[PDB]
């Protein structure tokens, strides 16, 4: 990954590749992107790593949800399938410990 | 691009990404390097920068020039930062760091334009820097003799080399002897605040002197000060932090009396308190009294009647230097003025120095401090003299820490370039091009020396390369003879840590600049 | 020959390096030295009329309208409202001469102006200014030694 | 300027006329941009200005007085024609295929010899 | 001191400014080089949209202020005018040459030495190209022209349909072949009329065995199709006669006015009667025809077309054997029209093309003509089709005129770089550096080609240079001079066998023009910009 | 004033990279989404407000797109595609936009990954060739001599428009107009719906009274009341030249000296008019139609022969009358011939409709031009009816020129998609993914039909795909009114092969054209 020079509203320069720091310095205005940034910051607070994973996974999930909505599925069906698959993933994960 | 009714980031957010933004960063670093390029070498020049208020600063020091420029480019600020870092850690070479970093970026720019992955460039830079630092440590010349004469010669040569680029280069031997004398008197920490530097207008550069003791300017004498003698031949010095004047005993103190006798008693008690303090000071045997706090007119006249010298409102640093020079202790109370807390000096005198009176404490045999009194024709003249002396002092301190030297004038960098080229000739070939570019970028300093001196840099560089290839580690640029010479035998000596830190900082800055692929600028808040 | 540099990148993207770089001027190379020599020569030629017994005075007016008539070079240069930095350097040279000695505050400025005037024609012939300064230092040492040689002692 | 009645009708008329008169160079500009007087903006804002060779040939101001607020392209066309400022209509092909060539050199088939 | 009302930039500042301007112009079009390049879509201030890949069109549409950038744009225009291809390559090469020359100058190398080295390098590169890298097309046959057209049309909107468009281009060029004096065949391109009409797909574009007119019959009563056409080409209008400025009609006896007014149209009636009596079926005129003459032609059962373009009329007349007549005046002072002035064609048809009609003159005799009707999705795509088609026609004309071709894909650039790097060591001491920098700057073409494909440019260029160095050093490895770049797979490839060819004139002229432009810009070291 | 050094202009904007491609694709998607709901038998109409004050109420894609002004050049390209589709075949305007949007979406999917646009373009062209082959394979022929099948084709073309309520009347009108305007001369067949087959809309009355006239109707009245307004079997003469005395071309000033010359000149003007009228009368006609003015004296002299005269008729109307009544327009009356007289018009009658006079020539034997008289509720209703009739006539002409027929209702889309998917299984390259993606992008038509019908998109589309996986199910589509699968050889919805071929070609080439752009430059002066 590559570092990004981010200058905030106070002319302070940040050179980092940490996703949480980049999102914090960026002035995100869209409420949905604000919610995703909140999720990333919560992941940073709880664990301390994996914020970029959270962001990219949420983006991919929402893109594929848009595809499913376009092909004819409803929001409720997509949400139910996502929850079922998340439960399946959390069940599978302990078996993947090496 | 689409309007996107609700935008992601707020309006005014500017984003630049990809190869063009990194090429722009390299160009900005080139501009910053060019801003200080001409101030390198014995044939370097000075830059004059005027601030908003109208005051001008004239300097040859690269760090000062870079600080005075209001650089706002995020990538270009890294060069200023590494210049500051080199100034802090070493104190000399603040131009070479910027030149080397910009040359690294310029050399790797063509590979950036053709799509080479920045991680490969960063890895090559790290490998080349590690190899160069190891080579510098291996080939640096040190003497395992601990000879006082040899150490003195080494320090003086390093100081002259550090000084032979400034306006005081004509008196470089004299100033270097002064600097080495001053540094060698510091005890073990080599604190800079133990070397006072006073600038007095008027006089030639050769009129500047180093006081083996402490000297400071006269501090707002009261009435009756001119009635005091101004020379003592073995004075005991009372270093105090005491306000010697009639005043309220306490800020919250209140006096309540109901008799005129008690009123007179209170007035006499205030006078008696002041006179008791003065008598305790006088009975200690001291003839010179210095205080960090104001000394009133009553105390001044009292000391004049006793043929004693007084000076109030002395700056704290001057009192600390006086304590270190004489051997007393700053007393906040005069109740115990034993002989152990009184400073001693052989001669105290107040003399005239260019329309300004100065107090002199000389003859101190156990002094751990000095005081430079610089003479010049203008404020900026003396400021630049002080900057040059600071560079020399830092160099001498670092050499005191370790006496490892390498020949200057680009000789060390030509040797490093030859070594790195030889190493790069024996690797697969993707890293070979980048290490060769690093070695070529190492040639900027001798080329810049030749360009500043007005030579033909190409022929001198060719001769240097041929000499280094066939043997001879310390062949650099001979500025006076417009040729090449053995710079180690010409006593163009630098501490090895100077070039080590220069290479490390330049490589780190280049890697940081290369590693950035996107720049985002949030809109300004509270523009007012 | 001013304003610094302006490229705005070879990609069309903004190129801002120094704050207010479009409102800042810059002189480089021999042109700046020529301008400095011109300013110093102007100051020295102004002062050179007030030299010697037949020298004339300068009537100086401050910002409040007060009138000062004087022959002292240091006073004239201190009260003169200059903006050029080299002129301020000459003023400080006069002030330093006044501080150290107290007399000769006009000779120093004329001498400096003459030295820079000669350095101008030296530079026109392709000599590094550092070489000119070194030669000036050598000649100053020679002149100081000669002054010591030809001096006389008074009671 | 925005909001003053008659501006949108004039815009539609100019669109139609430019469709029918390619030669003319119909254009619009706000009074603020040209820096007109506040008096002119408040009282005489809707005005059609006609130029020809850098000099004025049409000085129409407050065209709504003699055109109204519901004037169509027919009204403006007739109103401009009756002062003889609008160039005469030239018949042209409505739409066709495109060629897009203009002379140049060596653009000449030549007999073999 | 100067007191000049303007701005002055001198030395390194102006040199860097010129280099920056040239580099910006190059970087504008560097993304549109090679088969993996992509088009650009330009929008005017009035909303007009142009989608193009041609460097000359991009630089002409762009509004440029810097003088060096203007020099580069005019260089692209000149390369388009004199060759027709390699418009992006010449600009890129010139900018790279200028950049490397400025890099040399910043090292205290005198600009005159750099200019001398550049001239020597250009001369030696031209000589080496002419002596080693040219391929004679005599042993390749018709496939060489097809391969050249395919190479030219790569990176264009018609690249994938090249299998069809190359045959169309070759047939169109061969249809207009003629030999002038000295027996040298000549191919007058721009005589192939190109008509653009949106509609059906690209593959249904038509090559007309004749001429195509963007015109229709004057009157609806005329026939829309004539089998055995006798074309009469006129350069005068057929309207009611009007006397000149110097002649005036003054009537004193009223009885003469009716006769005057009758003759006023009887003159044109008689002229048309003569023209129709000679046997003509199709009448084409550059002037207008009014209703009365149109009715004469309608009653005669003949096709009449008015306002025909002069170039179109000349092409039709010479293809059909007709003679342009600006007047029906002979050398006997009479008014006659002869059958020998009539052109002939196998058919003249007004066909419908996407809710519009145009006239096709099919199979003109005594000369073969060619026209191309391009079908596309919309107007912009048809315009890009026309530009690419013109590029292909110019390339085929250059190949047919001069029968030498060179391998494409950067093989020529790599070979020249290796050869000039070897050759620099035998000339001078600083012109040595100039020639070396010329050789290095010649590598910008394969580098840009590889970059546009997101391939490893460094490794591919290194492999190409190794192949060409082996070809130049080893004496029995001369077959490696054709090793170029295969951008589809990102590997070196023998481009002579693969069919990636270019006319030698493209490379030679691009080198010469780029060198001259670089020298001209490098000649500047001081700029005075007078205030307007 | 202040002079900033620039390469390009201040108002020149340049953007490039993934942003440009994404912006183009989203612009095309938005253009498609604008008219997504106007496709199918259950489409909903839209109100468009003209900048000139008019109102357009339609569900035709071309009108909706042409009424929208856009800034993004990709949207301009899409609108140009819509206009091209309308001008070429006259139908499928809404389908082509949706297809182009879907193809650009599935292309953006790949461009998000590291696939070059040229690979996608080559895959798209291969897919387009395969679609053309499959469409030609699954087509069926039609018998143009069968009036019932032609009426069914026109009906299936117009079932999606507002005129579908009066389906039989509209189909009969369109078929009769196209059939009678069909012409053959000199071995060149033509239809020419644009010039002849004029549609005249008179607001008021009922739409069931609309009919195609066996001749031409114009909005004209006799020049003078004494003219006959009803002629049984008229002989019609058409002219362009005015029937009035006019100035000559040359300057022809007279000079009158005698007394009687003025009256003589006026008398000869009258005599010239009389001579022209006598030359006209020599052919013994009943009606005289002129594109230009007719003098009052000319009217009198024509009345003396009992001839009805109409003046100031448009050139297109006069050509239509010539085609209808079999006359030839003559400029000079003295050159009139017998074969130029129009005999074949079986009735001429000037009747009053509303408060206006209309001239009817509507009993011609074998007329080659016609007037479609449309009567309806108002102006906008009649404009929509005229647009629908234009679509019907275009479809009829397409079938007449190309007698190939293709199943509708999305059946052809699914058949071609299945064939391409089956073909893609044997390529084993990197282009197979874009090939399959653009093959499956054709399913947006059945999906749009199901969405507009209001049924379940996913279940119906899955069932349709499963059905099309069978061995003979190429004609299985969706019923757009009930939202159920149905065989199109039973439902009867069929479309011309030309319309489908044009739609697919235009959509694929639009995607190819918009996939080739990565750089946008805007703001520069037109320079010309
Ligand atoms: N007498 C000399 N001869 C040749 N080179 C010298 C001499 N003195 C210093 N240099 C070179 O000048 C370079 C710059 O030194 P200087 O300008 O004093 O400080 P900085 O390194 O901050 O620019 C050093 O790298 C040194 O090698
Ligand atoms: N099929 C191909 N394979 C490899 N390289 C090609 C191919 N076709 C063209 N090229 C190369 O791409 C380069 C760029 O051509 P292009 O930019 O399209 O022409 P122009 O320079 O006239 O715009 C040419 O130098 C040519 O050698
Ligand atoms: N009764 C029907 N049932 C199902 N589909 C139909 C029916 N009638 C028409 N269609 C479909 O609707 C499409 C026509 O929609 P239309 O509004 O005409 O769009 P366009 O103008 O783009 O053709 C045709 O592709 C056809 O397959
Ligand atoms: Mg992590
Ligand atoms: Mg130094
Ligand atoms: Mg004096
Ligand atoms: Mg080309
Ligand atoms: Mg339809």
């Amino acid at each position: 990954g590559m570092n990004k020079m981010v200058i905030n509203h106070l002319e302070k320069l940040f050179v980092t590749n940490d996703a949480a720091t980049i999102l914090r310095e960026l002035e995100v205005q869209h409420p949905a992107a604000k919610m995703i940034v909140m999720a990333s910051h919560m992941q940073e607070q709880e664990v301390g790593d994996g914020t970029n994973f959270v962001l990219v996974f949420a983006g991919a999930l929402l893109e594929l949800a848009e595809e499913l909505l376009r092909i004819g599925l409803s929001v409720s069906e997509v949400i139910e399938g996502y929850e079922i698959a998340c439960r399946k993933a959390h069940e599978i994960l302990p078996n993947l410990v090496c | 691009m689409m309007p996107t009714p609700v935008i992601l980031l707020k309006e005014g957010t500017d984003s630049s990404q990809g190869i063009p933004q990194l090429v722009s960063n390299i160009s900005a670093c080139q501009v910053i390097a060019e801003a200080v390029r001409t101030t390198l070498g014995p044939r370097g020049m000075d830059k004059l920068i005027v601030d908003g208020r109208g005051k001008a600063t004239i300097s040859n020091d690269g760090a000062t020039i870079l600080k005075l420029l209001d650089v706002v480019h995020p990538a270009a600020k890294t060069l200023v930062d590494i210049a500051k870092s080199q100034d802090a850690e070493v104190g000399d070479g603040t131009t070479s760091v910027t030149l080397l970093a910009a040359e690294f970026l310029k050399q790797v720019k063509p590979y950036v334009e053709e799509g080479l992955h920045p991680q490969i460039i960063i890895r090559a830079f790290r490998t080349a820097t590690q190899l160069a630092v190891n080579k510098i440590k291996e080939i640096a010349v040190t003497v395992k003799k601990a000879d006082k004469v040899e150490q003195r010669k080494l320090l003086e040569k390093c100081a002259m080399t550090a000084l032979s680029s400034k306006l005081i280069s004509q008196q470089k031997a004299f100033f270097a002897k002064m600097v080495v004398d001053a540094v060698m008197m510091l005890d073990d920490l080599l604190q800079l605040k133990m070397i006072g530097i006073k600038k007095v207008q008027g006089g030639a550069l050769e009129d500047s002197q180093l006081v083996a003791g402490v000297a400071f300017k006269k501090t707002f004498s009261y009435a009756g000060f001119e009635m005091q003698p101004k020379k003592y031949h073995n004075p005991k010095i009372a270093l105090l932090n005491v306000e010697l004047e009639l005043k309220a005993e306490k800020d919250n103190a209140e006096i309540r009396v109901h008799t005129v006798e008690d009123y007179q008693a209170i007035v006499d008690a205030e006078w008696n308190i002041l006179y008791d303090k003065l008598e305790k000071i006088h009975h200690s045997g001291a003839k010179v009294v210095l205080s960090k706090l104001p000394i009133g007119d009553v105390a001044t006249q009292y000391f004049a009647d006793r043929d004693m010298f007084c000076a109030g409102r002395v700056p704290e640093e001057d009192l600390k230097r006086t304590m270190m020079a004489c051997g007393g202790s700053i007393q906040t109370s005069v109740n115990a003025l034993s002989a152990d807390v009184l400073g001693r000096c052989q001669v105290f005198e107040e003399t005239q120095i260019g329309g300004e009176r100065y107090n002199f404490f000389t003859g101190c045999p156990k002094a751990k401090t000095c005081t430079f009194i610089l003479r010049g024709g203008a404020e900026q003249f003396m400021e630049e003299t002080e900057r040059s002396l600071h560079d020399a002092i830092m160099i001498v301190r670092r050499a005191i820490k370790n006496d490892s030297v390498v020949a200057g004038g680009g000789a060390i960098e030509m040797e490093l370039s030859k070594y790195l080229r030889d190493y790069s000739r024996t690797i697969p070939g993707k890293q070979q091009l980048l290490i060769g570019a690093y070695a070529k970028a190492l040639e900027i300093i001798p080329r810049q020396l030749c360009d500043n001196a007005g030579f033909d840099a190409t022929n001198i560089l060719n001769k240097l390369r041929a000499r280094h290839a066939q043997g001879g580690t310390w062949y650099g640029v001979d500025i006076n003879n417009e040729d090449i010479a053995d710079n180690f035998e010409a006593f163009v000596w630098e501490p090895a840590m100077v070039r080590i830190n220069a290479l490390t900082a330049a490589s780190e800055a280049a890697c940081l600049i290369v590693s950035v692929d996107e720049t985002i600028k949030n809109p300004r808040s509270t523009v007012d | 020959a001013s304003m610094g540099t302006l490229a705005f990148d070879e990609y069309g993207r903004p190129f801002l390096i120094i704050k207010d770089q479009d409102r800042k001027s810059r002189l480089m190379g021999l042109e700046a030295l020529k301008s400095h020599i011109m300013a110093a020569k102007a100051v020295a030629n102004t002062m050179r009329t007030s030299l010697g017994p037949n020298g004339l005075d300068k009537m100086m007016v401050d910002k409040d309208g007060d009138v000062t008539v004087t022959n002292d070079g240091a006073t004239i240069l201190s009260m003169m409202d200059v903006d050029h930095q080299i002129a301020k350097l000459m003023v400080e040279l006069s002030k330093s001469q006044d501080d150290e000695i107290g007399d000769g505050t006009t000779g120093v400025v004329v001498l400096a102006g003459a030295l820079l005037e000669e350095a101008e024609q030296l530079l026109d012939r392709g000599i590094h200014p550092i070489r000119i300064a070194d030669g000036y230092e050598q000649a100053a040492r020679v002149a100081i030694e000669h002054l010591d040689k030809i001096s006389d002692s008074v009671l | 300027e925005d909001g003053i009645p008659g501006t949108e009708a004039m815009n539609g008329c100019m669109i139609c006329l430019a469709a029918e008169y390619p030669a003319v160079k119909f254009c619009k500009v706000k009074s603020s941009v040209i820096g007109a007087s506040s008096q002119f903006t408040r009282n005489a804002l809707p005005a059609l200005l006609i130029y020809k060779g850098g000099e004025l040939i049409g000085n129409f101001v407050r065209v709504t007085d003699q055109l109204g607020d519901d004037f169509f392209a027919v009204d403006l066309e007739a109103f401009l024609q009756e002062f003889g400022l609008l160039p005469e209509k030239e018949v042209l092909v409505l739409t066709s295929v495109r060629n897009s060539a203009t002379c140049h050199s060596e653009d000449s088939d030549l007999e073999i010899d | 001191p100067l007191s000049v009302f303007g701005d002055r930039s001198t030395g390194e500042t102006i040199r860097s400014q010129n280099v920056m301007a040239a580099a910006s112009i190059a970087n504008i079009v560097k993304s549109s080089l090679g088969p993996v390049g992509l088009d650009k879509m330009l929008v005017d201030d009035i909303g007009d949209v142009t989608i193009t890949n041609d460097g000359a069109t991009i630089l002409k549409l762009l509004e440029v202020e810097h003088p060096a950038a203007k020099v580069l744009c005019e260089l692209a225009d000149l390369q388009d005018k004199e060759v027709g291809d390699g418009t992006t390559s010449v600009v890129i090469i010139a900018a790279e040459l200028l950049k490397n020359a400025d890099e040399l100058v910043k090292q205290k190398i005198h600009p005159t030495s750099v200019i001398s080295g550049y001239r020597l390098a250009c001369k030696e590169a031209v000589r080496y190209i002419n002596e080693n890298l040219i391929v004679n097309t005599d042993e390749l046959g018709r496939d060489c022209l097809i391969n050249a057209a395919k190479t030219s049309m790569s990176s264009k909107i018609i690249g994938i349909n090249g299998d069809f468009f190359a045959n169309m281009v070759v047939d169109a060029v061969l249809a207009i072949k003629y030999t002038d004096i000295r027996g040298q065949p000549r191919y007058p391109v721009n005589s192939v009329n190109i008509l653009k009409a949106h509609g059906r797909s690209q593959m249904e574009s038509m090559l007309i065995s004749g001429y195509a007119l963007n015109c229709v019959v004057g009157s609806q009563g005329m026939p829309k199709r004539i089998v055995n056409a006798k074309i009469a080409c006129l350069d005068f209008s057929l309207q009611k006669t009007k006397m000149k400025l110097g002649v005036q009609v003054v009537i004193t006896d009223p009885e003469k006015l009716d006769q005057i007014r009758q003759r006023e149209s009887d003159i044109t009636k008689e002229r048309i009667q003569k023209i129709l009596a000679t046997g003509a079926n199709v009448i084409l005129t550059t002037g207008g025809i009014d209703d009365m003459c149109l009715k004469y032609f309608v009653e005669a059962g003949a096709m009449a077309v008015r306002r025909v373009l002069k170039r179109d009329l000349k092409r039709i007349a010479k293809a059909s054997g007709a003679t342009i007549l600006s007047t029906l005046a002979n050398l006997e002072g009479e008014e006659t029209f002869e059958a020998a002035m009539l052109g002939q064609a196998e058919e003249v048809v007004q066909e419908r093309i996407c809710d519009d009609e145009l006239i096709l003159i099919k199979n003109t005799k005594a000369r073969t003509s060619a026209s191309i009707i391009l079908r596309g999705a919309n107007d912009f795509m048809c315009d890009e089709m026309e530009r690419s088609l013109h590029d292909a026609l110019c390339v085929v004309k250059r190949v047919l005129e001069s029968k030498s071709v060179v391998p494409g894909g950067g093989a020529v650039e790599a070979a020249l770089s290796i050869y000039l790097e070897n050759y620099a060591t035998s000339m001078g001491s600083r012109e040595q550096l100039a020639i070396a920098e010329f050789a290095r700057s010649l590598l910008v073409i394969p580098n840009t080609l590889a970059v546009n494909a997101a391939q490893d440019s460094t490794d591919l260029v290194a492999k190409l240079r190794a192949f060409h160095n082996e070809a130049q050093v080893n004496p029995e490895r001369k077959n490696l001079k054709w090793i170029g770049l295969d951008l589809s797979n990102g590997k070196p490839r023998d481009n002579k066998q693969a069919g990636v060819f270019e006319p030698t004139i493209v490379k030679v002229k691009s080198l010469k023009f780029a060198t001259e432009a670089a020298i001209t810009i490098l000649r500047i070291d001081d700029l005075i910009k007078l205030h307007p | 004033g202040h002079r900033p050094v620039l390469v390009l202009s201040q108002n020149t904007k340049r953007e490039s990279g993934r942003k440009v491609q994404s912006g183009n694709i989203n612009a095309a998607k938005t253009i498609a989404d604008i008219i997504r709901t106007c496709l199918g038998p259950k489409s909903m109409m839209k109100m468009l407000l003209d900048p000139m004050g008019g109102i357009v109420m339609t569900n035709d894609g071309n009108a909706i797109l042409r009424e929208i002004q856009v800034q993004h050049p990709a949207a301009k390209s899409m609108i140009e595609i819509s206009r091209t589709q309308d001008e070429e075949v006259g139908d499928g305007t809404t389908s082509v936009i949706i297809l182009a949007g879907e193809m650009l979406s599935v292309a953006e999917h790949f461009l998000e990954q590291q696939m070059h646009p040229t690979v996608v373009i080559s895959a798209y062209r291969k897919a387009l060739d395969d679609m053309i082959s499959t469409l030609k394979k699954i087509s069926i022929p039609v018998d143009i001599s069968d009036s019932d099948m032609m009426l069914n084709i026109i009906n299936s073309s117009i079932t999606t428009k507002a005129i579908s309520r009066w389906s039989s009347l509209a189909c009969n009108i369109a078929l009769d107009a196209v059939k009678m305007v069909q012409f053959e001369e000199n071995g060149r067949k033509e239809i020419d719906i644009k010039k002849y087959a004029r549609v005249e809309k008179i607001p008021g009355g009922i739409i069931e009274d609309s009919c195609v006239l066996r001749g031409v109707m114009i909005n004209k009245d006799v020049t003078h009341p004494r003219m006959r307004r009803y002629i049984k079997n008229p002989r019609i003469v058409l002219l362009d030249s005015s029937l009035e005395y006019k100035k000559g071309e040359s300057q022809t000033d007279i000079e009158i000296t005698r007394e009687e010359d003025f009256t003589r000149i006026l008398q000869m003007e009258e005599e010239y008019i009389q001579q022209l009228c006598e030359d006209i009368i020599q052919l013994k006609p009943d009606v005289v139609i002129t594109e230009k003015g007719i003098s009052d004296l000319a009217q009198h002299y024509l009345m003396r022969a009992n001839i009805t005269a109409i003046r100031r008729v448009r050139k297109t109307d006069n050509n239509r009358i010539a085609r209808a009544c079999g006359a030839r327009i003559v400029s000079r009356p003295e050159e009139l011939r017998e074969d130029d007289v129009g005999t074949g018009a079986g009735l001429l009658e000037i009747k009053k409709i509303g408060d206006e006079y209309f001239t009817f020539i509507t009993d011609c034997k074998d007329p080659k031009a016609c007037t479609i008289l449309l009567r309806g509720a108002s102006k906008e209703i009649l404009s929509e009816v005229e647009r629908n009739l234009q679509d019907a006539m275009q479809v009829c002409r397409n079938v007449l020129l190309d007698p190939q027929l293709v199943p509708g209702g999305g059946a052809s889309e699914m058949a071609v998609a299945h064939a391409l998917t089956e073909k893609s299984k044997a390529m084993t390259g990197v282009e197979q993914w874009p090939y399959r993606a653009v093959a499956q992008a054709l399913e947006v038509i059945p999906r749009t039909l199901i969405q507009n019908c209001g049924a379940s998109t996913i279940r119906l589309l899955t069932s349709l795909r499963a059905k099309h996986t069978q061995e003979n199910c190429e004609t299985w589509g969706v019923n757009g009114e009930t939202g159920t699968l149905v065989d199109m050889k039973e439902l009867g919805i069929w479309e011309p092969l030309a319309v489908k071929l044009q739609t697919y070609k235009t959509a694929v080439e639009t995607a190819v054209l918009l996939l080739r752009i990565d750089d946008i430059v805007s703001g520069h002066k037109k320079k010309g």
